[PDB]
Formats: structure tokens, C-alpha cells, sequence
């Protein structure tokens, strides 16, 4: 999920070598570095997806490569594209035991294909979610993002009269503090790269209980208008 | 380098007293980075983490992110119990909810279960109990997944 | 259970050595013998050791399946242990390659109607070299499972897909009548420790200096060869001044390159000489 370039440069020869299962492993890994990455974020992203489509097509490929490309497409476009793999924890320093166990398990699918589903353990959502805190209810409120809107967006869908008479006679990349902040609703995809640029509004019915630290966690706000009602996004548990 | 924790304590108590909240947070975070990334002797690491925890606790205004980092790294139930004791004494509902959510987002399972059990035994506010149980956080994440789904079904076909 | 692709045949050292010894002794007749082992599980087929069936006067056909010899050998091998099943049969295909023929298919059908999990390991003593003994078991496709097109292969592991089917083997038909298997020689610490003895010299040969006349004639001959090769090196350096790379890339193809000869002679004579000096001194000191 770090999207480190040097790893991609090193992996580029691996995904093109004659040996098929190495190609499978390289394709699976390359989809683990660029998870939740758009073409705008990095130019190489689109060509990798084109290579995935080519290997899925072009039936003259080994079955190992086909499986690798299919699983790489599954990982790269993770669940709703709204979830990332974070072996490292949040602002603190932790291994996040669940993710490490899941990824060790996912590395074990060389002797049991069913174990490949264990990678769903390490899937962590990317959200800056706000709650009232007085009753643990999700409110609706916009937030400022000081970056270009053209970067942290979902990638596009899969696509496949004599003078007139004489007139014809002669005819023969940083995105760093781009200003102009644009509103982002609560409960929306916040990439870890863009999470640092996320800011609240100084004036609002809700103000954060602390100073936002640019992570992908939960932030409790403070109701400055404890009498008026505002629209609440209802959680799945709430309607029963 | 010299494994002199008492000298660190003396220097910190001499300097941080005549300083503001932000400056003390900066210097303590630098010390925390040095302890996390450089110290090899794990017992010395635990000692310096504990002393940093004590210094932040005694400090008048405490940035609870640093205390969260310390309790996560040291993985001590009693230290988090003291943290929640202070937090309940201050009666900061927003701080309580935020610290509980941050602890849920990053903590060993054993420590989380032990802390939840001890808080229930001490009968804290049930909001903290249900939050630290982990159900609301996973529920909210499930809601985020369900509402903002964007799947390329054509690619799968 | 439609078998799996991760099935592996475990061949012990005894089985492989007996296989090679019997295969090389009958070139070009395709000798055949049974294969005593045990079925550990669905995924593993252990093989303990093999014994040879007699080769009747058929020639180059694997059709002598004499039952009296098999029954007698099985019954009176039991007198000294080796209580195991009749897991498979091996027959050598010297020269052609590892692949089953129609006669082989019929024999394997006969074995399958008795055990239904019988491998058909095919040795090849002719094209085997010290480190790449070619061996690969086979087992027949089911029958009408081709209507389902699911020949018994559930790729629940990558351990079976790593092996690549041979080119000429597919000509006789590999995935058409007999899905291939994997081969994993499993060793033992006792056996690998002590097969090292094949390259352990006699103790009384290290201190044995050879006759001290050949060690001077060899030195004199090496020195004369060195002189001649140095002269050839001089003429080589002289001639190299006026040659273009497209010739030097192919110049020393057909004639003695008088540089590698010089280095080889120097290294060989220096090694022989150092060994001679060390042997002489060691015996002069210790023997006394
Ligand atoms: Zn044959």
C-alpha cells in the first residue's frame, strides 16, 4: 500500500520473465503495492491494468499466469475500492497482528488455494468518519481538502454572386496544498496519502474534539448546536 | 546510548517544567521516536516508555495521542487503567470516546479484553464499554463499505 | 474425489538405484519390474523398493507379466520383512524418452483394475546424467471424464503445476490418456552420510609419493611445452596488432589458442608441484 516506486522498478523485470509462476507471484505482488491507486496518482498504474487484461485475455498463457493475473485484478480493485492493506498501523507503531497473520496466511497459498481468502483479514477501510460523541450517531458535515480534486477520485469504469462564382474558381506532481479546498462529505473514501490534507471547517455545528492528525481513524466531534436536528447517516445496526 | 534513564528524567523534569504544551509534546515525541527506532534492549525500552508515560501523566495538559502511543507500545493494562481513571476524573466525554476509538483501532486483543473487563468491573460509563467492545467501530466500517461501494462488475465478467 | 495435481511419488534411494541398475542392464529391451510401496494417503504414494520381473523372449515389448514369479517373490520376500503392497510397475524406455505406449497403457489398465491407484514410473537409463536422472510416474486418465473435461486434477496447490510437460511426450499424448505425476526422491541421513564413501580414498595413499623419476620428466616436459607456448604467445601478440574484431570473435576456433594452454599448463604443473612438495616434506618430518 505504500506505493513505493523503486519496488515497482524492481518488479518490472520479474513480471516479464519466461518462468510462469514467477510472473504470477510478481503480478500478485504488484497489485499489493498499488492497491487503491489511480492513474492520476501514478502513470504506471494504467499500463499495469492493461497488462492484467492482456494476460487474462490471450489464451496462449500458462494457467499459473492466468490465476496470478485474476487474483491481482481482484486485489488491485479491492472491495468497493474502499479498503487498503496496512501492515503498519496508524500514526503509532504497531504490526496490527491481524494483518500480519492474514498476509502470512495469504503467502501460504502454494499448498492450499482455499487459504487465499485469509487475506481478507488484513483488509482495512480507508475512512475519516465523524460521530457526534454525545450519542454515537453519525452526522453529515463537509470537510476541507487542500488538494486537487483530479487525483483522489475513483478511476473511470471499464471501457472498450460573380465573386462567389470566382470564389470557387480559385478553389481548383505533488498536489501539495493546492488551495481552493473542496468539500468532502463524511463517510467517504480518504486515501492515506490525502488524509494529511483533510481539514475541518473552523465554523460548524460540529467541531473536532481534538486536532485532526491526518490518519484514517474515527474522529469525535463536538455539537456546538445541541438543540437543532441535523441529518444522520443511519448505520446498518441502527435499522435492525 | 549510556543507558542512563535517571539522567533523562532529570533533564526532562528540569526543562519541560518551564515550557508550554506544544514544545513538551515535540520533545517527548522526539524521545519516543528515538526509543522506538533505536533502543535495542527491550527492558530499557519498557523503562523509558514507562517514564515517558509518567511524565506525560504528571504534565498539566496532556496530548492523549502520545499516551495512546505509549500504552500501545508497552501493552500494559494497568497503565491504560490509570489513563482512563484520569480521563473519567476529568469527565471529558469527547476525549473518552476518541481515546476509546483510537485504542480499538490499534491495540493487542488481550489488552483490549482485559481493559474492557476491568472497566466493566469498575462500572464506567457504558458508552465506553460498548465502544471498547469493538462492535460500533466494525459496524461503522461495514456501513462505509456498504454505502460507498464502487465495483467494476464488467471487469469480473 | 477426482484425485489432485499435488500427488507426489516418493522414491527411496534403494528403489532408484535398483531401477537404474536394472534399466541399464537390459538396453534396449524394455525390462519391467514391480514396485513395492505403500499408499500413505490420497496425495502421497510412498515407494520402498522394487524387484525385477523376468524379461521373456518378446524383444522390445513390455508384455511378460508372469504371475508365478510375482507371487513367489512376494510370498517369500515376506520371510525377511518388506510387507508392502504392489503399488506400481516400472519399465525402462531407453533412448526415446519418458512416455507411455499402447502396450504400456494396456498393462497399466491391468494394474488399475487391481489397485486403481497404480503409478507407471518410467526410467530412462540412456539419457540420464549425473544429477539429472529423468524419472516421472504416470497414471491413466479415467475414461469418459473427458465429457466433463475434468481429467482428475484439482489444482488445490501449485506444487503440481510447477512441473512442465515434455514436448515429445505430448506427441504420444500426455494429458490425453495419462495425467503426469510428480517425483520427489526422499533421502535419509544414514544413507546420504555414508554414500560419501564412494569418493573417500584409501588412507595409505595420501602419503604415498610416486616414483621420483616421473616427477622430473613431467617437469622437464612441462617446461619445454611452456617455452614453445610462450613463443606462440609472442607470435600471437605480434599477429593481433592487425586483426579486426569480426575475426578475433572466431579466430581461435580450429587452432590452439596459445594463452589458455599456457594458463592451464601453469596451473596444472603448479598444483602437481605443490602437492609433491607437501607430500615430500610431510613424510620427511612425520614418518621419521
Ligand atoms: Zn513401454
Amino acid at each position: 500500500g505504500k506505493g513505493l516506486q523503486s519496488a515497482i522498478d524492481v518488479l518490472d523485470p520479474l513480471t516479464k520473465d519466461p518462468v510462469d509462476f514467477v510472473r504470477q507471484a510478481a503480478m500478485i505482488a504488484l497489485s499489493m503495492i498499488l492497491i487503491q491507486q489511480t492513474e492520476k496518482l501514478n502513470p504506471q498504474v494504467a499500463d499495469i491494468n492493461k497488462n492484467f487484461l492482456s494476460v487474462i485475455t490471450n489464451k496462449h498463457q500458462e494457467g499459473l499466469a492466468k490465476f496470478g493475473a485474476c487474483v491481482a485484478q481482484g486485489i488491485m480493485n479491492a472491495g468497493g475500492r474502499n479498503v487498503t492493506i496496512q501492515l503498519e498501523n496508524a500514526d503509532t507503531g504497531t504490526l496490527d497482528t491481524k494483518s500480519v497473520v492474514g498476509l502470512v496466511m495469504f503467502s501460504q497459498f502454494w499448498y492450499w488455494f482455499p487459504l487465499a481468502h485469509f487475506l481478507s483479514l488484513s483488509f482495512t477501510p480507508t475512512t475519516v468518519i465523524g460521530i457526534r460523541g454525545s450519542d454515537q450517531a453519525i452526522p453529515k458535515f463537509q470537510m476541507n481538502c487542500y488538494a486537487k480534486e483530479d487525483a483522489f477520485s475513483y478511476p473511470r469504469m471499464y471501457e472498450e454572386t460573380t465573386a462567389r462564382a470566382k470564389a470557387r474558381a480559385k478553389k481548383t506532481y505533488k498536489n501539495k496544498y493546492s488551495s481552493k479546498p473542496y468539500k468532502v462529505d463524511n463517510m467517504t473514501r480518504i486515501l492515506p496519502q490525502q488524509s494529511r490534507y483533510i481539514s475541518f471547517i473552523k465554523d460548524d455545528r460540529f467541531v473536532p474534539v481534538r486536532k485532526f492528525k491526518g490518519n484514517n481513524g474515527v474522529v469525535v466531534l463536538r455539537d456546538r448546536e445541541p438543540k437543532e436536528p441535523v441529518a444522520l447517516i443511519e448505520t446498518v445496526r441502527q435499522m435492525k | 546510548e549510556g543507558y542512563r534513564l535517571d539522567i533523562i528524567e532529570s533533564a526532562l523534569k528540569s526543562k519541560l517544567d518551564q515550557d508550554s504544551t506544544s514544545e513538551n509534546v515535540k520533545i517527548i515525541n522526539y524521545l519516543l521516536t528515538l526509543a522506538i527506532t533505536t533502543v535495542t534492549n527491550s527492558k530499557f525500552r519498557s523503562s523509558i516508555l514507562r517514564k515517558s508515560f509518567d511524565f506525560l501523566m504528571n504534565m498539566p495538559n496532556c496530548d492523549y495521542l502520545t499516551l495512546n502511543k505509549v500504552v500501545v507500545n508497552l501493552n500494559d493494562a494497568g497503565l491504560a487503567l490509570q489513563l482512563f481513571k484520569k480521563l473519567k476524573e476529568e469527565n471529558d466525554e469527547g476525549l473518552s470516546a476518541q481515546i476509546a476509538f483510537d485504542l480499538v483501532s490499534s491495540a493487542s486483543q488481550q489488552l483490549l479484553e482485559i481493559l474492557v473487563t476491568e472497566l466493566t468491573a469498575q462500572g464506567y460509563d457504558p458508552a465506553l464499554l460498548n465502544i471498547l467492545s469493538g462492535l460500533p467501530t466494525c459496524d461503522y466500517y461495514n456501513t462505509f463499505l456498504l454505502n460507498n461501494k464502487n465495483i467494476d462488475i464488467g471487469l469480473l465478467n | 474425489g477426482r484425485d489432485d495435481t499435488k500427488e507426489t511419488v516418493y522414491i527411496s534411494s534403494i528403489a532408484l538405484l535398483k531401477m537404474l541398475k536394472h534399466g541399464r542392464a537390459g538396453v534396449p529391451m524394455e525390462v519391467m519390474g514391480l514396485m513395492l510401496g505403500e499408499f500413505v494417503d490420497d496425495y502421497t504414494v510412498n515407494v520402498v523398493d522394487v524387484f525385477a520381473m523376468p524379461q521373456s523372449g518378446t524383444g522390445v515389448s513390455v508384455e511378460a507379466v508372469d504371475d508365478v514369479f510375482q507371487a513367489k517373490m512376494m510370498d517369500m520376500l515376506k520371510q525377511t520383512g518388506r510387507d508392502q503392497m504392489v503399488v506400481g510397475w516400472y519399465h525402462s524406455h531407453p533412448g526415446f524418452g519418458c512416455w507411455l505406449s499402447s502396450v504400456d497403457v494396456n498393462t497399466q489398465k491391468s494394474f488399475e483394475q487391481l489397485n486403481s491407484r497404480a503409478v507407471a514410473v518410467v526410467v530412462d537409463p540412456i539419457q540420464s546424467v549425473k544429477g539429472k536422472v529423468v524419472i516421472d510416474a504416470f497414471r491413466l486418465i479415467d475414461t469418459g471424464a473427458l465429457i466433463n473435461n475434468l481429467e482428475p486434477r484439482q489444482t488445490t496447490s501449485n506444487t503440481g503445476l510447477l512441473n512442465k510437460a515434455n514436448i515429445q511426450a505430448l506427441i504420444h499424448g500426455l494429458n490425453r490418456h495419462y495425467y503426469s505425476l510428480n517425483i520427489d526422491y526422499h533421502k535419509t541421513a544414514k544413507e546420504t552420510k555414508m554414500l560419501m564413501n564412494l569418493h573417500k580414498e584409501q588412507w595409505q595413499s595420501g602419503l604415498k609419493m610416486y616414483d621420483y623419476e616421473e616427477k622430473e620428466e613431467s617437469n622437464l616436459a612441462a617446461t619445454k611445452s611452456m617455452v614453445k607456448i610462450a613463443e606462440q604467445y609472442s607470435k600471437r601478440i605480434e599477429e593481433e596488432k592487425e586483426l579486426t574484431e569480426e575475426e578475433l570473435k572466431t579466430r581461435y576456433v580450429g587452432r590452439q589458442d596459445p594463452k589458455k594452454h599456457l594458463s592451464e599448463t601453469a596451473d596444472e604443473t603448479l598444483e602437481n608441484n605443490i602437492v609433491s612438495v607437501l607430500t615430500a616434506g610431510v613424510n620427511s618430518v612425520a614418518i621419521k
